[PDB]
RNA sequence: CAUCGGUUUGGAGCGGCAGGAUAAUGGCGGAGGAAUGUGGCACGGCUUCUGCUGUGUGUUAUAGCCUCUGACGAUACUGCCA
RNA sequence: CGAUGAUUUUUGCCCUGCACAUUUUAGAUGGAUACGAAUAAGACUUUUUAGUCGCUGGACCAUAGCAGGCUGGCAACGGUGCGCUUAGCGGAAAGGCUUUGUGCGCUUGCCGGCGGAUAGCAAUGUCAACAUGCGCGGGGAUAAAUCCUUUGCAUACGACUUAG
């Protein structure tokens, strides 16, 4: 989807045996506050014996990127599901928002792996320091010193449907 | 994975000028001159010296990029071809038909006339491909010499030669008889 | 189901319609290919079946148990008076196959050629050709204009030449009049050939040789309406059917709901055109010889 | 000698100057990926572009390190003064001509065709004697 | 003087429809240079002609009109919904309009 | 955008459905389209692909009377045709005068030889497919199924190129005069006004 | 044609206000650090050292970058404007 | 779909210069504005090293004058329309593209004088190419087919091959 990374905490409802119960916080991308608290309610009731109904949530918030403008390499690592099993996988994108990586991976668990948003969850998103964290050639391939290459094969975009002069490719 | 730049370095000789222009290798030596189009890779020629020139393959996928190498060899077999020249080497195998092999030349073209292979009445008759020179061995019994500049007319001679004198219709593991290259070589010994 | 038992198909797929020729004078469909290098010659000619003969010939086939021995052979009669040529065509390679460019006439036309272009001859001024004639007139730079135009355009020369029916025992006096194409040597070659030629006799002699294959262009002989049975060799019915036994029991399957074009139908029988290939020539007869 | 001919092309490297909706300047900090670049500039703001939404321009700002900020892209692209070495080119001069005709009036339009059926007049004398 | 058009050239392209169902009471029309919604909003509320010659003479003149409006656009290529007098016959599928400058609104 | 009496698209490099579909609207709203060298059209895929389709079209016929099934052209101006014809409502009045407004043709006869012939981005061949597809040509595709006129029309085409580079060496030598009149009467009142205007 | 009333679709619309990490960034300042190590330095292959260049070293120099942070100043986004 | 022959002695037919009036339009309303080829390439200059152009036709040509009137001058010896006229090229469906001389106009390249109203505040406010007919004018040519009789290379009848 287009997504935002949302903190959302939430807590058993107290009761007079426990009046201040723990407070658990996670991380969701989610399109919007009411699919990111009920992606907590879903991954909770993995974790721990509550419900919505017996539960409270108790902040919702954005996480904006802290260098919105700097490029980084991120690993995520994910648990998703086939047609036939469950499966652990560990991939790695350049983006210069936490955000923008997630969505990607989605885009391309839907295109390589036919893994929909249901089908898949997040463990971790790493944003990968060093050069030497960078497992994945896709991605170490522009990690090179003094990186050029040019985009040959140029189509332009014409606005009319006829053209009066020949067709060129160049740039 | 689209490779994001993939090279390969040619290594000119001393006496060799290649000459590239669109995709169109024009490659001259001592032996002379041979021209290979590569219209249909999708690869870029930079001049890094008079010795070398890089080919380069930018975002290409995986069979892309394995269209590299081969541009590279056979830019390298052209070099070879004008400043070596090449010679395939084939032997007359047969257990008891002596196979009948004359150059003849009929409506000014020359050809390779195969006769009795296998005690047939049949005569063969083999093309000789434009540049390729074929040559009765004197100095061994049984083999002919198929020379020339290109690599892939002297080796499409050669098979032509090979793939005519199949036996048919016997077990070709008792029946070996053929014609069979025995030896890829150069013209210039090194 | 299928059949019980398998044959073959009665009658061949490749000579539909079994209609009549359009035309009695059976057409040149293809003309022999042109080589530049040959001299000019002409690759057909005209004539009239006279009637069949036999004769007597030994045989040079060795390896044949009639080798060195006489046979006795079926032959055919054509008479071929000398054809006389009154035009010339002119054709242009075009993406949508040959066209005609120009055709150009002989100053003189003989009775029995323009006798061809009348449906009642007897009942008229016999005006054609004169205007064409007079197109002649004291330089005849017309003419020569449109033989310049042939030989600049065109790539397949053609020549109009008529038959001499009067020299035959018909009864016919209309000219048969046909196109016969020019092979050899170059365009500029042709149709000075032609020019050079009009109003002049051509013999067999010039066109064929002895020994010979040619192949025979004609319209068979009719036979009008026929029967399945005659039409197309289709077995007979047994003897106790009723309502008839020249027939085809079975012209269908109940599906396709129709009858299909395979399947063997009365209609008219003869009068096809056909071209028969690899006659051998054993004489080229002279009229002028008394033996 | 070999006597090879080589590509042209503009390559996507650090340095670039790029346009942006075919109005204003950027230049190329660090490339994300094949499709991807980080471009920044005096007039615009510094952000993650696809180079599809983008035009490479033949001037390359030397010598700009990669991942520089704002600060030093813009330091160093007044140093080298792109823009003027863009306004100089006949792209950036075809643009603005486009943008001054676009902008002429009626009655302006009336005096273009006045003033070249003049120029044409004079251009037409000059060639039946030339 | 050579040119003495005052209006813009349009094309009745189709009516309103769906894939079976047309609706002769909307024209689709295609003004000439428009490619874009926002192109296309100069000439809402302009006047539409369909001009067309007929057989009988009315005061002198076999020259008929049919008049009309520009209502909305149409799309995304700056094709626009036009609302005529009388509904254009469906024969002029193709035909060419006339797009008056006015209302002018400049 | 502008409306024209007549647009002659040339169909070299051209992808065959796509510009089918785009002459198919074309045509249909009223222009009249004429596409010349339909036999250097083009096919995504390979020959052999398109080879085996042709066969496939080839297969269906009327199975009581070949007379009536469909009539399989050869020529690759009538394969566009049939590309086309697909497209429009061909059963209908209407569909029956827009493809009355057509024109297809092998090579570039006249008068069209001596006219402008455009090209349609949105269908030309090396702007849209993948660097590394292959493609067929339909000139080759017509060949291979029985169209007989291969030869003939590119003996056509090579002379009215030579005739049509006399056009151009000729045009461009008289551009060339032009220009060196118009440098002369630059730096004029005429032209330092005209160079303020845009012009 | 004008103006009105009802319904309705729009504009590259304009302005004011509020909230959030009282946005996150960025810019400026301070402190620390590293490499896809800038200059320099030491060895080299081609250069009359003509973005010459490669490998080592180390930490701003003849480029810069990252992290933390201090006082300000904006913008995005989402709402509200009777 | 092409080439070619002949096309009514009738007041009928053909070609052509006008003049007028009509029917029709799948839809004029400045101009269909002509290299070829590649696209991991094109084109300029030096030098084959390098620099420059494109990044769309929002271009180019044409475009002012009662739908464009009537007159005058200046500057140039150009531009353009029409009519004769010279030569060449074009057969893929050429039926078009050039070109010589000449004559009559116009010229907005520049500067003048006179005219437009009332269609009333819009009403397509009527201006085109194709065709046909009819009047004149100038030239030009002067047929066949079918039925019928006959034939039998044909044939159910039509049709076909012949002859008259």
């Amino acid at each position: 989807s287009r997504l935002n990374e949302y903190q959302v905490i939430g807590r058993n409802l107290p009761t007079e045996s426990v009046p201040e119960p723990k407070l658990f916080r996670m991380r969701i991308f989610a399109p919007n506050t009411v699919v990111a608290k009920s992606r907590y309610w879903y991954f909770l009731q993995k974790l721990h014996k509550v419900k919505k109904a017996s539960g409270e949530i108790v902040s919702v918030n954005i996480i904006s990127e802290a260098k919105p403008t700097k490029v980084k390499t991120f690993g995520i690592w994910l648990r998703y599901e086939s047609r036939s099993g469950i499966h652990n996988m560990y991939k790695e994108y350049r983006d210069v928002t936490r955000v923008g990586a997630v969505e990607t991976m989605y885009q391309d668990l839907a295109a390589r792996h036919r893994a929909r948003f249901r089908s898949i969850h997040i463990l971790k998103v790493v944003e990968l320091e060093k050069t030497d964290d960078v497992k994945r050639q896709y991605v170490k391939q522009f990690l090179t010193k003094d990186l050029k290459f040019p985009l040959p094969h140029r189509v332009q975009k014409s606005k009319k449907l006829f053209q009066a002069t020949a067709p060129t490719t160049f740039y | 994975m689209k490779y994001i730049q993939t090279d390969q370095i040619l290594d000119i000789p001393e006496g060799v000028t290649v000459d590239i222009k669109a995709r169109v290798v024009k490659v001259t030596g001592p032996r002379g001159e041979l021209t290979k189009d590569l219209k249909h890779i999708d690869v870029t020629f930079n001049k890094i010296n008079n010795r070398a020139i890089k080919i380069t393959v930018h975002n290409g996928d995986r069979k892309h990029v394995a269209a590299l190498r081969t541009v590279k060899s056979l830019i390298a077999n052209l070099i070879t071809g004008v400043t070596k020249g090449y010679k395939y080497k084939m032997r007359f195998v047969y257990a008891h038909f002596p196979i009948n092999v004359n150059i003849i030349k009929k409506d000014g073209q020359d050809y390779v006339e195969i006769r009795n292979f296998l005690g047939e009445k049949r005569v063969r008759e083999v093309k000789i491909h434009e540049g390729v020179t074929m040559e009765i061995s004197s100095t061994q019994k049984d083999e002919l010499i198929v020379s020339g500049n290109s690599l892939e007319a002297v080796s499409q001679n050669a098979a032509d030669i090979q793939q005519i004198c199949r036996v048919r219709n016997k077990d070709i593991r008792k029946f070996l008889d053929g014609i069979y290259v025995s030896e890829r070589g150069t013209i210039v010994e090194e | 189901s299928h059949r019980k038992y398998e044959a073959p198909r009665h009658g061949s797929l490749g000579f539909l319609p079994r209609k009549r020729a359009a035309k009695q004078r059976g057409r040149v469909k293809s003309f022999p290919k042109d080589v530049k290098s040959k001299p000019v010659a002409l690759t057909a000619f005209l004539g009239y079946k006279a009637g069949m003969t036999t004769i007597v010939r030994d045989l040079d086939r060795p390896g044949s148990k009639m080798h060195k021995r006489e046979v006795v052979e079926a032959a055919t009669v054509v008479d071929t008076p000398p054809m006389v040529v009154v035009g010339v065509v002119g054709y242009v390679e075009t993406p949508r196959g040959l066209r005609s460019l120009t055709t150009v006439w002989a100053e003189h036309l003989s009775e029995e050629v323009r006798r061809r272009f009348y449906k009642n001859w007897y009942k008229s001024k016999k005006k054609a050709f004169t205007k064409y004639s007079g197109k002649y007139a004291t330089d005849a730079k017309q003419v020569e204009t449109e033989l310049a135009r042939i030989k600049k355009y065109a790539s397949v020369v053609r020549v109009l030449a008529h038959t001499q029916i009067k020299k035959t025992p018909l009864s016919q006096k209309k000219a048969h009049l046909a196109e016969i194409q020019i092979n050899g040597g170059s365009v500029s070659d042709k149709v000075d050939w032609a020019k050079e030629h009009f109003e002049k006799e051509v013999s067999v002699d010039s066109v064929f040789e002895q020994d010979e294959m040619i192949d025979v262009i004609a319209v068979t002989k009719g036979h009008g309406f026929e029967g399945v049975t005659h039409r197309w060799g289709t077995k007979k019915l047994p003897r106790k059917t009723h309502r008839g036994l020249r027939k085809v029991a079975c012209i269908g399957a109940w599906h396709p709901a129709n009858v299909n074009w395979t399947v063997a139908r009365a209609g008219q029988n003869g009068y096809h055109h056909r071209t028969s290939i690899n006659h051998k020539v054993y004489r080229v007869g002279k009229g002028t010889d008394e033996a | 000698s070999s006597t090879v001919k080589a590509a042209n092309w503009r390559f996507v490297e650090v340095g670039r100057v790029v346009l942006v909706d075919n109005k204003e300047l950027a230049t190329i900090v660090e490339i994300i990926d094949q499709k991807r670049v980080l471009i920044d500039g005096p007039k615009i703001q510094r952000q993650a572009i696809a180079l599809a939404k983008i035009v490479l321009t033949p001037i390359v700002l030397p010598n700009l390190p990669r991942g520089s900020r704002t600060a030093t892209v813009t330091k160093k692209w007044a140093a080298a003064d792109i823009d003027a070495k863009w306004a100089a080119s006949g792209w950036a001069k075809k643009l603005a001509n486009k943008e001054r005709r676009s902008q002429l009036s009626d009655f302006e339009r009336f005096q273009v065709m006045v003033l070249k059926k003049q120029r044409r007049f004079a251009t037409k004398k000059a060639l039946v004697k030339a | 003087a050579e040119s003495h058009r005052l209006y813009v050239k349009g094309k009745h392209i189709s009516y309103q429809r769906s894939k079976s169902v047309t609706n002769p009471n909307v024209s689709l029309i295609q003004i000439e240079g428009v490619a874009s919604p926002k192109d296309a909003k100069f000439y809402l509320g302009k006047r539409i002609a369909y001009v067309y010659r007929a057989p009988k003479e009315i005061r002198g003149s076999k020259i008929r009109v049919i008049w009309g409006k520009v209502t909305r656009t149409h799309g995304n290529n700056g094709l626009v919904r036009a609302n005529f007098k009388k509904n254009l016959p469906p024969k002029t599928f193709g035909a060419s309009v006339r797009i008056m400058l006015y209302p002018s609104n400049i | 955008s502008s409306f024209e009496k007549v647009v002659v698209i040339d169909g070299k490099g051209h992808l065959l459905g796509r510009l089918a579909s785009i002459v198919s609207k074309q045509i249909l709203n009223g222009q009249k389209v004429v596409v010349v060298r339909c036999e250097e059209l083009n096919i995504s895929g390979e020959f052999f692909r398109n080879k085996l389709k042709y066969h496939d079209y080839l297969r269906k016929a009327t199975r009581y009377n070949k007379k009536k099934g469909p009539f399989h052209f050869r020529a690759p101006s009538r394969i566009l045709y049939k590309a086309i014809r697909g497209m429009i409502p061909h059963k209908t009045a209407r569909g029956k005068a827009a493809l009355e407004r057509l024109k297809v043709f092998e090579g570039v006869p006249p008068p069209y030889d001596k006219k402008k012939r455009v090209v349609v981005p949105q269908a030309l061949r090396v702007l849209r497919l993948k660097p590394g597809r292959k493609y067929t040509t339909v000139g080759k595709l017509s060949s291979a199924v029985g169209w007989k006129y291969e030869s003939v029309v590119e003996k056509l085409e090579e002379k009215r190129k030579v005739q049509s580079a006399e056009y151009y060496a000729k045009k461009k030598a008289l551009t060339k005069k032009l220009n060196a009149a118009k440098a002369s009467t630059a730096e004029s009142e005429a032209a330092q006004k005209l160079a303020a205007f845009g012009y």
